[PDB]
């Protein structure tokens, strides 16, 4: 819909600015579940490297 | 309503014989210019995906 609106209403387009936000990071530990399989828990010491 | 007509003009009366009463053959032309303003509402915002 928004692309239709763009091409219906405007004569030209150019890129101007970009923002990337990484949020709600969860580094999740995995361990064996009771009765088999795995279960997941949120880690307070796990770190996501962002460069 | 705008009403228009040509004002009738009398033909000659006087020393000329047999004239009777006549009107001048006249017609009118011009330019009618009509300006109308319309109020326009904005389009409603669209939530659709498609």
């Amino acid at each position: 819909l928004e692309f239709q609106h763009l091409i219906e209403n405007y004569g030209s387009i150019a890129p101007d600015a970009l923002t990337v936000t990484i949020s709600e990071i969860a580094v999740k530990d995995v361990t064996d579940k009771t009765g088999g399989g795995v279960q997941v828990t949120d880690s307070t010491t796990g770190r996501l490297c962002m460069l | 309503q705008i009403f228009l007509k040509i004002l009738p003009q009398s033909g000659p009366i006087g020393g000329i014989k047999s004239m009777g009463i006549t009107t001048l053959v006249q017609y009118a032309v011009g330019i009618m210019t009509v300006t109308m303003t319309f109020k326009l509402g904005p389009r409603k915002a669209t939530g659709r995906w498609n």
